């Protein structure tokens, strides 16, 4: 629940980083 | 006993000096007229949070400090208010064990650690290593004895072996225990547990052995060694077994690392007797005479009171306790400790009984514990924490050859030296990151952050941070 939502968000954040 | 204004009910574990504590209670009653009832219910550490809200708790609860952070998070403890003069009477590290989110939440009483206890008549020289125990048992079986028996039902007793080669509860990083970083299923924990399960497999120990079984077999002279705390010394004294107390054996050359407990006394938030409880604890129990009375019943270990500890320190059994304590680690007091212990308890029981392989049992324990811990932080909270870090970076950026600070969507990079690899610890505010790792950038000779060949992208390496994902 919380963990899934949070990790999913981080993977998308890790990807913005990669795009930076 | 039920709570009543003008009297004290105290709970303490049945292995501790509850009769000595009741003598302290008797003196308190003589002096003040306040009657003190000492009880020792089974599973008192689980019972307390279950019954406190109904008014069925004690005024004062004694337990090792590890359970108290959980009680404090649940609003079950009164704040304690020792003045500076009082606090100065106890060792600072004992106060540290009862500090939670910057508040003192209990009074420390004594420092406990497991040691190796051995029968000198059966075994004049105790083994230095776990590895030599199997052959020692083989030799002893031939004479109708066994090498070693200890409580296999409680993970407290098996932990020192699990931890020896690398098992850990929580990693301490960035000024706190990191509940994302759990060390229950690593190679070290698996090595230690395998060694234990092998002892059972090979009939050097029995999976069903509990505290009472082990205690009786040692005290009857049936087994050459046991593993236990200072509280157990009294019964051994009574049995007239010729015993010594020593450093735990090493595993793979490494010390066994017992989890160190500080027996502590907390006051129930629901007690109408908080001022009496304070008077009893500070002025009666935490004195040379109060601790001596409890200690003469069942030894406390290294007491938190400096004046009395200075006497007890000359006892070779206390010297061995402190030796094992230094090789071990103080338990965290974080609320997550009970879940940690539950996971390890189940893992050890399952491995020892053959229900699971070692790897399955610890993987499951790690998985189940982590499932609980990883559920705490909402996405909303995690966004808020990153936003706070962003606003901090934007402050740093407004205040600005070496490479320059910039925000990359997750972390604020600092100055980078010309022509250098820049390493930044994986940020604390990202819950799921590995916090013993670093993220990396490269700074040009020209003072610009290194780019990705054929891209406008800035090079960064966060592979260490994402270790857990
Ligand atoms: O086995 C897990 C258990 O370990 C510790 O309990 C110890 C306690 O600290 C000692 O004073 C003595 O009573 O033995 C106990 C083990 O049976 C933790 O304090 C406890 O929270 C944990 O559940």
């Amino acid at each position: 629940l919380n963990s899934m939502e949070r990790v999913e968000w981080l993977r998308k954040k890790l990807q913005d980083v990669h795009n930076f | 006993a039920k709570i009543e204004e003008g009297k004290l009910v105290i709970w303490i574990n049945g292995d501790k000096g509850y009769n000595g504590l009741a003598e302290v209670g008797k003196k308190f009653e003589k002096d003040t007229g306040i009657k003190v009832t000492v009880e020792h219910p089974d599973k008192l550490e689980e019972k307390f949070p279950q019954v406190a809200a109904t008014g069925d708790g004690p005024d004062i609860i004694f337990w090792a400090h590890d359970r108290f952070g959980g009680y404090a998070q649940s609003g079950l403890l009164a704040e304690i208010t020792p003045d500076k003069a009082f606090q100065d009477k106890l060792y600072p590290f004992t106060w540290d064990a009862v500090r939670y989110n910057g508040k003192l939440i209990a009074y420390p009483i004594a420092v406990e650690a497991l040691s190796l206890i051995y029968n000198k008549d059966l075994l004049p020289n105790p083994p230095k290593t776990w590895e030599e125990i199997p052959a020692l048992d083989k030799e002893l079986k031939a004479k109708g004895k066994s090498a070693l028996m200890f409580n296999l039902q409680e993970p407290y007793f098996t932990w020192p072996l699990i931890a020896a080669d690398g098992g850990y509860a929580f990693k301490y990083e960035n000024g706190k225990y990191d509940i994302k970083d759990v060390g229950v299923d690593n190679a070290g924990a698996k090595a230690g547990l395998t060694f234990l399960v092998d002892l059972i497999k090979n009939k050097h120990m029995n999976a069903d052995t509990d505290y009472s079984i082990a205690e009786a077999a040692f005290n009857k002279g049936e087994t050459a060694m046991t593993i236990n705390g200072p509280w157990a010394w009294s019964n051994i004294d009574t049995s007239k077994v010729n015993y010594g107390v020593t450093v735990l054996p090493t595993f793979k050359g490494q010390p066994s690392k017992p989890f160190v407990g500080v027996l502590s006394a907390g006051i129930n938030a629901a007690s109408p007797n908080k001022e009496l409880a304070k008077e009893f604890l500070e002025n009666y129990l935490l004195t040379d005479e109060g601790l001596e009375a409890v200690n003469k019943d069942k030894p406390l270990g290294a007491v938190a009171l400096k004046s009395y500890e200075e006497e007890l320190a000359k006892d070779p059994r206390i010297a061995a306790t402190m030796e094992n304590a230094q090789k071990g680690e103080i338990m965290p007091n974080i609320p997550q400790m009970s879940a940690f212990w539950y996971a390890v308890r189940t893992a050890v029981i399952n491995a020892a009984s053959g229900r699971q392989t070692v790897d399955e049992a610890l993987k499951d324990a790690q998985t189940n514990a982590a499932a609980e811990f990883d559920d705490v932080m909402t996405k909303e909270e995690q966004i808020f924490l990153l936003h706070r870090a962003q606003a901090q970076c934007e402050k740093r950026l407004k205040e600005v050859r070496p490479c320059l600070p910039e925000w990359d969507h997750i972390l604020c990079w600092p100055l980078g030296a010309p022509g250098e690899v820049v390493a930044v610890p994986c940020p604390d505010y990202i819950y799921d990151f590995n916090h013993k790792g670093h993220a990396y950038r490269r700074c040009d000779r020209n003072g610009s952050w290194e780019l990705v060949p054929g891209h406008n992208r800035t090079w960064a390496n966060y592979s260490e941070c994402v270790k857990f994902l």
